[PDB]
Protein backbone atom coordinates (compact mmCIF):
# COMPACT_ATOMS: atom_id res chain seq x y z
CA UNK A 1 0.00 0.00 0.00
CA UNK A 2 1.18 3.34 -0.66
CA UNK A 3 1.55 4.76 3.33
CA UNK A 4 2.71 2.35 5.15
CA UNK A 5 4.46 0.18 2.59
CA UNK A 6 3.81 -2.71 4.59
CA UNK B 1 16.74 9.15 24.79
CA UNK B 2 14.53 8.52 21.89
CA UNK B 3 13.01 5.50 21.81
CA UNK B 4 11.79 3.46 18.89
CA UNK B 5 9.51 0.32 19.36
CA UNK B 6 8.26 -2.00 16.52
CA UNK B 7 8.18 -1.25 12.79
CA UNK B 8 8.13 -2.80 9.60
CA UNK B 9 10.51 -3.84 7.13
CA UNK B 10 9.11 -6.88 5.18
CA UNK B 11 7.91 -7.78 8.51
CA UNK B 12 6.91 -6.28 11.54
CA UNK B 13 9.47 -6.40 13.86
CA UNK B 14 9.86 -6.48 17.35
CA UNK B 15 13.59 -4.21 17.84
CA UNK B 16 13.39 -1.69 20.90
CA UNK B 17 16.12 0.80 20.03
CA UNK B 18 17.49 4.02 21.44
CA UNK B 19 19.09 7.09 19.92
CA UNK B 20 21.13 9.56 22.40
CA UNK B 21 21.24 13.05 20.12
CA UNK B 22 24.41 14.17 22.40
CA UNK B 23 26.37 11.40 21.43
CA UNK B 24 24.62 10.34 18.64
CA UNK B 25 24.76 6.37 19.27
CA UNK B 26 22.09 3.88 19.27
CA UNK B 27 21.14 1.13 22.26
CA UNK B 28 19.92 -1.92 21.28
CA UNK B 29 17.18 -2.85 24.41
CA UNK B 30 14.96 -6.21 24.76
CA UNK B 31 12.58 -6.71 22.01
CA UNK B 32 9.03 -6.38 22.46
CA UNK B 33 7.25 -9.55 23.32
CA UNK B 34 4.63 -9.63 19.67
CA UNK B 35 6.50 -7.97 16.82
CA UNK B 36 4.14 -4.87 15.64
CA UNK B 37 4.01 -2.35 13.07
CA UNK B 38 1.24 0.04 13.20
CA UNK B 39 1.78 0.72 16.99
CA UNK B 40 1.83 3.98 18.82
CA UNK B 41 4.08 4.75 22.11
CA UNK B 42 3.97 6.92 24.77
CA UNK B 43 5.49 7.22 28.58
CA UNK B 44 3.55 7.60 31.63
CA UNK B 45 5.43 7.53 35.14
CA UNK B 46 8.68 7.23 32.71
CA UNK B 47 7.18 3.72 31.77
CA UNK B 48 7.65 2.88 27.89
CA UNK B 49 3.91 1.42 26.68
CA UNK B 50 3.60 0.07 23.14
CA UNK B 51 -0.21 0.00 21.98
CA UNK B 52 -2.24 -1.90 19.76
CA UNK B 53 -0.96 -2.03 15.79
CA UNK B 54 -0.47 -5.73 14.36
CA UNK B 55 1.68 -8.27 13.63
CA UNK B 56 2.43 -8.64 9.70
CA UNK B 57 4.23 -11.88 9.33
CA UNK B 58 5.26 -14.41 7.02
CA UNK B 59 2.46 -16.43 8.62
CA UNK B 60 -0.56 -13.56 9.62
CA UNK B 61 -1.88 -10.58 9.85
CA UNK B 62 -3.44 -10.22 13.05
CA UNK B 63 -4.26 -6.76 14.49
CA UNK B 64 -3.16 -6.06 18.24
CA UNK B 65 -5.23 -4.86 21.23
CA UNK B 66 -2.30 -5.37 23.14
CA UNK B 67 -0.46 -2.73 25.10
CA UNK B 68 2.46 -3.61 26.64
CA UNK B 69 5.02 -1.45 29.44
CA UNK B 70 8.35 -1.31 29.09
CA UNK B 71 10.79 -0.36 31.94
CA UNK B 72 13.59 1.10 30.95
CA UNK B 73 15.89 0.08 34.45
CA UNK B 74 14.55 -3.03 34.55
CA UNK B 75 14.91 -3.60 30.57
CA UNK B 76 11.78 -6.01 30.57
CA UNK B 77 8.58 -6.25 28.88
CA UNK B 78 5.50 -6.71 30.81
CA UNK B 79 1.49 -7.11 29.45
CA UNK B 80 -1.14 -5.19 30.36
CA UNK B 81 -4.40 -5.18 30.19
CA UNK B 82 -5.97 -5.08 26.54
CA UNK B 83 -8.07 -3.07 24.69
CA UNK B 84 -11.67 -3.64 23.76
CA UNK B 85 -10.93 -4.15 20.07
CA UNK B 86 -8.08 -4.07 18.14
CA UNK B 87 -6.64 -1.34 16.49
CA UNK B 88 -3.62 -1.17 13.99
CA UNK B 89 -2.83 2.23 13.17
CA UNK B 90 -4.05 3.51 16.18
CA UNK B 91 -3.35 7.08 17.54
CA UNK B 92 -2.27 7.57 20.89
CA UNK B 93 -1.88 10.80 23.42
CA UNK B 94 -1.49 11.24 27.44
CA UNK B 95 -3.53 13.17 29.76
CA UNK B 96 -3.00 13.49 33.31
CA UNK B 97 -0.85 10.13 33.48
CA UNK B 98 -3.74 8.72 31.34
CA UNK B 99 -3.43 6.76 27.84
CA UNK B 100 -6.10 7.38 25.41
CA UNK B 101 -6.40 4.95 22.24
CA UNK B 102 -7.92 6.40 19.55
CA UNK B 103 -9.16 5.06 16.08
CA UNK B 104 -7.50 2.59 13.77
CA UNK B 105 -8.46 -0.68 12.33
CA UNK B 106 -9.38 -4.09 12.78
CA UNK B 107 -9.46 -5.60 9.40
CA UNK B 108 -12.12 -3.72 6.84
CA UNK B 109 -13.45 -1.72 10.08
CA UNK B 110 -11.59 1.48 10.65
CA UNK B 111 -12.92 2.71 14.57
CA UNK B 112 -14.16 5.81 15.45
CA UNK B 113 -14.19 4.23 19.28
CA UNK B 114 -11.66 5.72 21.60
CA UNK B 115 -10.95 4.03 25.02
CA UNK B 116 -8.65 5.22 28.28
CA UNK B 117 -5.76 3.47 30.04
CA UNK B 118 -5.26 3.75 33.40
CA UNK B 119 -2.02 2.60 34.48
CA UNK B 120 -2.52 2.21 38.66
CA UNK B 121 -5.77 0.32 38.02
CA UNK B 122 -4.75 -1.54 34.62
CA UNK B 123 -8.30 -1.04 33.47
CA UNK B 124 -9.41 0.15 29.91
CA UNK B 125 -12.78 2.04 29.44
CA UNK B 126 -14.53 2.90 26.42
CA UNK B 127 -15.37 6.52 26.10
CA UNK B 128 -16.84 9.48 23.34
CA UNK B 129 -16.11 8.03 20.03
CA UNK B 130 -14.77 10.74 17.80
CA UNK B 131 -16.91 12.22 14.65
CA UNK B 132 -14.95 10.58 11.90
CA UNK B 133 -13.63 7.10 11.36
CA UNK B 134 -9.49 7.37 11.64
CA UNK B 135 -7.06 4.67 11.04
CA UNK B 136 -3.11 6.31 10.54
CA UNK B 137 -4.71 9.31 12.84
CA UNK B 138 -2.01 11.87 14.48
CA UNK B 139 -2.83 12.75 18.54
CA UNK B 140 -1.42 15.17 20.59
CA UNK B 141 -2.46 16.84 23.74
CA UNK B 142 -2.30 20.41 24.78
CA UNK B 143 -3.79 22.29 27.16
CA UNK B 144 -4.78 18.91 28.48
CA UNK B 145 -7.42 18.71 25.42
CA UNK B 146 -6.74 15.61 23.43
CA UNK B 147 -6.77 16.13 19.66
CA UNK B 148 -7.47 13.39 16.65
CA UNK B 149 -5.44 15.06 13.14
CA UNK B 150 -6.16 13.47 9.75
CA UNK B 151 -5.69 9.82 9.36
CA UNK B 152 -8.23 7.74 6.56
CA UNK B 153 -11.68 6.90 7.14
CA UNK B 154 -11.54 4.01 4.86
CA UNK B 155 -12.88 5.87 1.65
CA UNK B 156 -11.14 9.11 1.76
CA UNK B 157 -7.67 10.48 3.07
CA UNK B 158 -8.69 13.60 5.81
CA UNK B 159 -7.34 16.74 7.23
CA UNK B 160 -9.78 17.14 9.42
CA UNK B 161 -9.11 17.57 13.09
CA UNK B 162 -11.49 16.94 16.19
CA UNK B 163 -11.01 17.90 19.78
CA UNK B 164 -11.74 15.62 22.80
CA UNK B 165 -12.58 17.47 26.10
CA UNK B 166 -11.73 15.24 28.71
CA UNK B 167 -14.04 17.32 31.35
CA UNK B 168 -17.35 17.44 28.75
CA UNK B 169 -16.35 13.54 27.27
CA UNK B 170 -17.03 15.32 24.04
CA UNK B 171 -15.78 15.47 20.34
CA UNK B 172 -15.80 18.81 18.68
CA UNK B 173 -14.68 19.90 15.00
CA UNK B 174 -12.08 22.27 14.61
CA UNK B 175 -10.19 23.68 11.80
CA UNK B 176 -9.22 21.50 9.53
CA UNK B 177 -5.68 21.18 8.07
CA UNK B 178 -4.00 22.99 4.97
CA UNK B 179 -2.73 19.36 4.27
CA UNK B 180 -4.65 15.89 4.10
CA UNK B 181 -1.97 13.43 5.88
CA UNK B 182 -2.74 10.03 6.89
CA UNK B 183 0.33 8.20 8.21
CA UNK B 184 1.76 11.88 9.75
CA UNK B 185 3.97 12.50 12.12
CA UNK B 186 1.89 14.65 14.95
CA UNK B 187 3.01 16.21 18.25
CA UNK B 188 3.34 19.39 20.34
CA UNK B 189 6.30 21.33 20.10
CA UNK B 190 6.77 24.71 21.74
CA UNK B 191 2.61 25.58 21.65
CA UNK B 192 1.47 23.87 18.77
CA UNK B 193 0.10 21.19 17.53
CA UNK B 194 2.70 19.92 14.01
CA UNK B 195 1.79 17.85 11.43
CA UNK B 196 4.65 16.24 9.77
CA UNK B 197 4.70 14.31 6.57
CA UNK B 198 2.20 11.22 5.63
CA UNK B 199 0.41 10.40 2.78
CA UNK B 200 -2.57 12.47 0.92
CA UNK B 201 -3.25 9.27 -1.63
CA UNK B 202 -0.99 10.80 -3.98
CA UNK B 203 2.09 11.57 -2.56
CA UNK B 204 4.20 10.75 0.43
CA UNK B 205 4.42 14.98 1.97
CA UNK B 206 7.55 16.43 3.14
CA UNK B 207 4.98 19.52 4.05
CA UNK B 208 4.81 20.32 8.00
CA UNK B 209 2.58 22.52 9.44
CA UNK B 210 1.45 23.43 12.76
CA UNK B 211 -1.91 24.75 14.65
CA UNK B 212 -2.22 27.41 17.10
CA UNK B 213 -5.11 27.02 19.81
CA UNK B 214 -5.48 30.56 19.93
CA UNK B 215 -6.18 31.85 16.76
CA UNK B 216 -7.21 28.70 15.60
CA UNK B 217 -4.89 28.79 12.55
CA UNK B 218 -2.68 26.09 10.33
CA UNK B 219 0.19 27.57 9.75
CA UNK B 220 3.28 25.65 6.76
CA UNK B 221 6.58 25.79 8.37
CA UNK B 222 9.96 24.26 7.26
CA UNK B 223 9.36 21.10 5.33
CA UNK B 224 11.59 17.84 6.13
CA UNK B 225 14.41 17.36 3.23
CA UNK B 226 12.53 13.69 2.51
CA UNK B 227 8.72 12.98 2.04
CA UNK B 228 7.54 9.89 4.62
CA UNK B 229 4.57 8.66 5.81
CA UNK B 230 4.33 6.13 8.68
CA UNK B 231 6.93 7.59 10.83
CA UNK B 232 7.65 7.90 14.10
CA UNK B 233 7.79 11.70 15.87
CA UNK B 234 9.07 13.00 18.61
CA UNK B 235 10.18 16.01 20.61
CA UNK B 236 13.75 16.05 22.24
CA UNK B 237 14.85 19.18 24.31
CA UNK B 238 12.74 21.38 22.16
CA UNK B 239 13.48 20.02 18.45
CA UNK B 240 11.27 17.86 16.34
CA UNK B 241 13.06 14.20 15.46
CA UNK B 242 10.86 12.38 12.57
CA UNK B 243 11.98 8.30 12.26
CA UNK B 244 12.07 6.05 9.33
CA UNK B 245 8.72 5.85 7.61
CA UNK B 246 7.90 5.18 3.82
CA UNK B 247 7.79 7.35 0.95
CA UNK B 248 6.66 4.87 -1.82
CA UNK B 249 9.87 3.29 -2.64
CA UNK B 250 12.49 2.48 0.45
CA UNK B 251 11.75 1.79 4.02
CA UNK B 252 13.90 5.07 5.33
CA UNK B 253 16.71 5.01 8.15
CA UNK B 254 16.75 8.65 7.70
CA UNK B 255 16.07 11.17 11.15
CA UNK B 256 15.44 14.68 10.51
CA UNK B 257 15.52 17.23 13.02
CA UNK B 258 13.52 20.69 13.02
CA UNK B 259 15.22 23.42 14.73
CA UNK B 260 12.26 25.74 15.55
CA UNK B 261 14.18 28.54 15.76
CA UNK B 262 15.91 28.39 12.21
CA UNK B 263 12.80 27.16 10.94
CA UNK B 264 15.34 24.65 9.15
CA UNK B 265 15.61 20.70 8.82
CA UNK B 266 18.78 18.55 8.76
CA UNK B 267 19.50 14.95 8.96
CA UNK B 268 21.47 13.73 11.90
CA UNK B 269 21.33 10.13 11.94
CA UNK B 270 20.21 6.87 10.21
CA UNK B 271 18.43 4.26 12.13
CA UNK B 272 20.35 0.88 12.26
CA UNK B 273 17.47 -0.14 9.59
CA UNK B 274 15.15 1.13 7.53
CA UNK B 275 11.56 0.67 9.33
CA UNK B 276 8.00 1.81 9.18
CA UNK B 277 4.92 2.38 11.27
CA UNK B 278 6.96 2.29 14.68
CA UNK B 279 6.06 3.40 18.19
CA UNK B 280 8.05 6.38 19.33
CA UNK B 281 8.42 8.50 22.56
CA UNK B 282 11.10 10.05 25.13
CA UNK B 283 12.35 8.72 28.44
Amino acid sequence: DPETGE
Amino acid sequence: LIYTAGGYFRQSLSYLEAYNPSDGTWLRLADLQVPRSGLAGCVVGGLLYAVGGRNNSPDGNTDSSALDCYNPMTNQWSPCAPMSVPRNRIGVGVIDGHIYAVGGSHGCIHHNSVERYEPERDEWHLVAPMLTRRIGVGVAVLNRLLYAVGGFDGTNRLNSAECYYPERNEWRMITAMNTIRSGAGVCVLHNCIYAAGGYDGQDQLNSVERYDVETETWTFVAPMKHRRSALGITVHQGRIYVLGGYDGHTFLDSVECYDPDTDTWSEVTRMTSGRSGVGVAVT
